[PDB]
């Protein structure tokens, strides 16, 4: 079936907390915090998605989970560009990082919303 | 309640995006 609304929120809290930390690091130009923030966010997002089936039956759940997971992966994909092992544009980079964080938060709400109606 | 706080974050993220634009 579906997880409870209370459980979804409970997992969402750890997601928003880490995204806030990411936004905080972006405002202070602490780009070295981008990678570990994306790691924290990914792990929190992963735990949230674990509440829902791997292959969900409903369509809104399937689409929201897809966006949630892809954005989380896309987030640490962008954050990985902060460290070139061997020129880095932080302006273009931070724009993409925030948009990913937004998409994660957006998909998180969609999951809470569809769960509330079923409660 | 909980929906609002997430809306606050989304608003904050979108608000910050304009600052870099």
């Amino acid at each position: 079936g579906l997880p409870s609304t209370e459980d979804v929120i409970l997992k969402t809290e750890q997601v928003t907390k880490n995204i806030q930390e990411l936004l905080r690091a972006a405002q202070e130009f602490k780009h070295d915090s981008f990678v570990p923030c994306s790691e924290k966010i990914h792990l929190a997002v992963t735990e949230m998605a674990s509440l829902f089936p791997k292959r969900p039956a409903l369509e809104p759940v399937r689409s929201s989970l897809r966006l949630l997971n892809a954005s989380a992966y896309r987030l640490q994909s962008e954050c990985r560009k902060t460290v070139p092992p061997e020129p880095v544009d932080f302006q273009l980079l931070t724009q993409q990082v925030i948009q990913c964080a937004y998409d994660i938060a957006k998909a998180a709400k969609q999951l809470v919303t569809i769960t509330t109606r079923e409660k | 309640s909980a929906t609002r706080e997430l809306d606050e974050l989304m608003a904050s993220l979108s608000d910050f995006k304009f600052m870099a634009q």
